[PDB]
């Protein structure tokens, strides 16, 4: 019913600014504080603002006085949060929460800002099927390798979804400012050479969907 | 300033298990509010005013504590129950959070499960070559992998990456990757990958020969 929807992930370069906007909905929106919270990979959350939608007044944690500017659109219920003179150490997911009168009631899931130098680049997908035979955890596990990406968010699926169980979809690394991806799945021996086992890639920071069929060598 | 120290940051618990997590404040706080956190979420409302449970939490949790030292304890571990817990406080200015708390599951070791890729011949059509192992579904996070390229061990250009415990089997997964040139993939035979487990006296391998 309460639903704060953000703005999808976002990279830009540094010392540009942004602006995520929090769409809010099930609620009369002028009646709760709006704020902003940041979560640095890795690290803890740090509080960033407040606004009341009703008059625009705002508190602020004073470290970040210079670098946010909340605003709000009462005619639609959306809340934004504008980065400016941006740096690396500006990536991070950042959230918009409700706050209750005690505490954050509510949440939007959440927007990745990365600020980097680098240019985003499609994925290589390459399957990984056994070397002739191989496999045996549970009768047969393959592959599909995500190389040379840089725009973090990549989507692996298998079979368009259907393949749930025994999926393994590893984090990826950032070296020399290209990510690299790896996923498993694990099935039945009856059924690989068998049946068809796809493992699809989604990139949507430069378009790209593959899907690639994993074949016997 | 009302700095939040939670400990400890990482809590192993068998099912079952009773925890306790403490959240200590530099300064006395009124209330005291903790929030849920699992991997790829947003945090959700745990409990606020110190005492009170939000909507959906379970009635084995329990919050408490006053002036400069609260806690959250879970009279009975479930799996669920594994994520990391953030205390927050704004009797003072700005509003802070605490370093979290990260419950992790203990369970029965498990050997992992090897395999080993050799590249595809898409990626040697494009000059290079990339060479993966797949440790799978082990329970002592702590593994160590050595790749041997015919029995010189190769510590350059291997990437490694590891799994959030599985919500299923409460098990931790990793990949080994191992990127050379298809000129310098071509001037070898055997391809070795090797993890040593707790599990095992013996390091478990995984080879091919070209």
């Amino acid at each position: 019913e309460v639903q704060l929807q953000q703005s999808g992930p976002d990279l830009v370069k540094p010392g540009a600014s942004v602006k995520i906007s929090c769409k809010a909905s099930g609620y009369s929106f002028s009646t709760y504080y709006m704020h902003w919270v940041k979560q640095s990979h890795g690290k803890s959350l740090e509080w960033i603002g407040r606004v009341d939608p009703d008059n625009g007044g705002t508190s602020f944690n004073q470290k970040f006085k210079g670098k946010a500017i909340l605003t709000v659109d009462k005619s639609s219920s959306t809340a934004y949060m504008e980065l400016g003179s941006l740096t690396s150490e500006d990536s991070a997911v950042y959230y918009c929460a409700r706050r209750d009168d005690y505490y954050f009631d509510f949440w939007g899931q959440g927007t990745s800002l990365t600020v980097s130098s680098a240019k985003t680049t499609p994925p290589s997908v390459y399957p990984l099927a056994p070397v002739c035979g191989g496999t045996t955890g549970s009768s047969v596990t393959l592959g599909c390798l995500v190389k040379g990406y840089f725009p973090e968010p990549v989507t692996l699926t298998w079979n368009s979804g259907s393949l749930s169980s025994g999926v393994h979809t590893f984090p990826a690394v950032l070296q020399s400012g290209l990510y690299t991806l790896s996923s498993s799945v694990t099935v039945t021996s009856s059924t690989w050479p068998s049946q068809t086992i796809t493992c699809n890639v989604a990139h949507p920071a430069s378009s790209t969907k593959v899907d690639k069929k994993i074949e016997p060598r | 300033q009302s700095v939040l120290s939670q400990s400890p940051a990482i809590l192993s618990a068998s099912p079952g298990e009773k925890v306790i997590m403490t959240c200590s404040p530099s300064s006395s706080v009124s209330y005291m509010q903790w929030y849920q956190q699992k991997p790829g979420s947003s945090p959700k409302p745990w409990i606020y005013s110190t005492s009170n449970l939000a909507s959906g939490v379970p009635g084995r949790f329990s919050g408490g504590g006053s002036g400069t030292s609260f806690s959250l304890t879970i009279s009975g571990v479930e799996a669920e129950d594994a994520a990391t817990y953030y205390c927050q406080q704004y009797s003072s200015h700005p509003l802070t959070f605490g370093g979290g708390t990260k419950l992790e599951l203990k369970r029965a070791d498990a050997a992992p499960t090897v395999s080993i890729f050799p590249p595809s011949s898409e990626q040697l059509t494009s000059g290079g070559a990339s060479v993966v192992c797949f440790l799978n579904n082990f329970y002592p996070k702590d593994i160590n992998v050595k790749w041997k390229i015919d029995g010189s061990e190769r510590q350059n250009g291997v990437l490694n990456s590891w799994t959030d415990q599985d919500s299923k089997d409460s098990t931790y997964s990793m990949s080994s990757t191992l990127t050379l040139t298809k000129d310098e993939y071509e001037r070898h035979n055997s391809y070795t990958c090797e993890a040593t487990h707790k599990t095992s006296t013996s390091p478990i391998v995984k080879s091919f020969n070209r």
